[PDB]
């Protein structure tokens, strides 16, 4: 949950400090979104 | 170990070994004498030494 | 001639996190990867000492010996720079361990798992959600004494739990509490309770030690009686007398031939591995140590 | 084959080999490139390695 | 600055056998002297492991520690090029040993004499009237077992005689002869007559065993006395609810920690001296691994 909220709010509240860049991967979107198909 | 029943447990240890360092093999050592006014004192001289000390190791 | 391990933090540190680590400026940290670029998790001791899995002494010990050691060079929010440790090189190491133990020039330092509570040893990284736990680094004359007392105390604390009549907890606290070395006395705090089955950071050694000590007298006498030959070591005839009387009287026939080997084969592994633990893995040599500066030129 | 009074839910993870795409815009990242360095390992009798 | 070695063969090898040597590329072998040019009679482990004398493994082990180690690099019709191994350098290494094992990353590897097979270990050079016997390298955990497998045999075979009892001989072989590994089993060659260096090695153990036996603590005995009957663990399954009678005889006296501390104090020193005996050779620390190419990066 911290990871997701951070991706969203960092992208938002940036673009307008240190820009130390978070690395993003798509391997485990079930781990990200807490959903099982 | 002729007489061991008097002293209880502390006298068990006999001696220790350490390693002063490593020098050139295939060269061995040499003989010389100490320079004092007194007498010869034959002495072993080794060259190109590298001191690498080690803690004491018990033997028994 | 360049040895660096640059660790990239995924997220920026708090000002709190910085001052927490600046105090561990020169402390040794074990390193799982030798590559110049490494993950933050690899470097901690948290892999072996975790809230999740029971901490066992040999799990940490076996980990420390097969692990590269590194020294902290510069701590910045963006990344960590760690200086690797390699045999044949001289390094400058500072004393910052939470349990304080005074060092002296020309001593033999030791690396061992932290006997004391994790909070003193570990530093929480809340921004990155990792815990870097620092191994306890000690002079050798103390690291032996501290391990002897805490191990002996554990067996006594469980002895009274099996039976109240056996030993008094008062005398146990008296000898086993205080550690004296080189005119300096340090008090070590023992855990409050033994626990049901396994104490935190203890009893791994104890179960092995107490079985190896009972498997020994039967084995030692079996070895000699089969070992005597016509060319026997001269000292061998001598130390056959050193045994106590009752241990001499044993008959090897009582145990079956299937048992005797498995008692020996079970025992050898404990003894072979037991000896290594006493040695405390990696050993450091110190040249010059200045108490006011708190820095040692170790190699 | 009688149903006990409690039902179940089962969970299992599966692994895919997947082939991806990567788009990168024009002039997005900037690179600074250095001149390289040579160094010879000592002479081996038949060959030299740099 | 430069480490190398060329082994100049007197006569050209057959087109068949040069192919056999190239398969052994990247394997570590022992060379008697470190020089630019070396003879082939000082290359293999063949002299101390002959076809016409009884093989002593301890003797081979002693020879390995003393002798320099060279990583075989290249084979030609006329020459063998090898690189001597220095104390502080990183060397690539390959896995080609015929009693096959699969290593793990960052796994400490140990060099041994060819216990498993005489034929597997040595490549025959019938062109130059020689055979080159490569040592066997193993992951350290399994190596420590094989050493114990051997030392026990030189005692048990002595203890058990085939003529008096055929059955007893069969049972001892079951534990020592075979080494179990993950989904595999290997047979270990055992010398028919045990007169080799191990008996000498054993004499050094029995000197320590007779010493340690006298300074055993009592509190470590009773903890086993109580735990076996009252609680059950995997470790104490060897002792059933039956307890060995000697310990009840030895442990009758009450407990005093001060007396116990002296005994535990003494025991630590002799376990430290004792370990030197156990390693019995060289160790290789591995830093990486490639499974597909079967190559490590030792150090």
């Amino acid at each position: 949950n911290r990871g997701l909220y951070n991706m969203v709010n960092e992208y938002s509240q940036r673009l307008g400090v240190v820009i130390a860049g978070t690395d993003v991967f798509l391997e485990q979107p079930c781990s990200f979104l807490q959903e099982a198909f | 170990y002729a007489v061991v029943q008097p002293l209880h447990i502390e006298e068990l240890t006999f001696g220790a070994v350490a390693c002063l360092g490593t020098f050139s093999a295939t060269d061995g050592w040499r003989r010389s004498a100490f320079n004092y006014r007194g007498s010869s004192l034959p002495v072993v001289e080794i060259d190109s030494f590298y001191s690498n000390v080690s803690d004491w190791e018990v033997i028994l | 001639m360049d040895l660096k391990v640059v660790v990239s933090l995924s997220s920026r540190l708090y000002t709190d996190e910085i001052a927490k680590m600046q105090q561990r400026i020169g402390c040794i940290l074990p390193l799982a990867s030798t590559h110049g670029t490494q993950n933050v998790q690899g470097l901690g001791l948290g892999q072996v000492y975790s809230l999740e899995t029971v901490p066992d002494y040999v799990s940490m010990y076996n980990y420390l010996s097969d692990c590269t050691l590194a020294v902290l060079d510069e701590v910045s929010v963006d990344s960590l720079i760690l200086t690797k440790i390699v045999p044949g090189q001289t390094y400058a190491i500072k004393n910052k361990y939470q349990p304080f133990f005074q060092w002296h020039g020309t001593g033999s330092l030791s690396v061992m798992p932290p006997v004391f509570g994790r909070e003193h040893a570990t530093v929480k990284l809340e921004s990155n959600d990792v815990d870097i736990v620092f191994p306890m680094v000690l002079p050798t004359p103390i690291a032996e004494e501290v391990l002897q007392k805490i191990l002996l105390f554990n067996v006594y604390s469980r002895v009274v739990m099996q039976a109240p009549g056996n030993a008094d907890m008062l005398d146990v606290h008296m000898h086993l509490g205080s550690v004296s070395y080189l005119g300096h006395h340090y008090e070590l705090a023992l855990p409050e309770v033994p626990g049901p089955l396994g104490l935190a950071l203890l009893d791994n050694l104890s179960l092995y030690f107490c079985i190896m000590v009972t498997l020994l007298p039967r084995a030692s006498m079996r070895l000699v009686r089969g070992l005597i030959r016509h060319e026997h070591h001269d000292l061998l005839n001598l130390f056959q007398e050193m045994v106590p009387d009752e241990i001499a009287r044993i008959d090897l026939d009582d145990l079956s031939v299937a048992d005797d080997l498995s008692r020996m084969r079970v025992m050898m592994t404990y003894l072979q591995s037991l000896a290594s633990l006493f040695n405390l893995g990696p050993r450091l040599a110190t040249a010059a140590y200045s108490q006011e500066t708190l820095t040692a030129t170790c190699w | 084959k009688i149903h006990p009074g409690v039902a179940m839910t089962v969970v299992r993870t599966d692994e895919i080999l997947s082939e991806n795409i990567l788009f990168s815009s024009r002039a997005s990242t900037s690179m600074f490139i250095g001149t390289p360095n040579v160094s010879r390992r000592e002479a081996r009798v038949d060959a030299v390695t740099f």
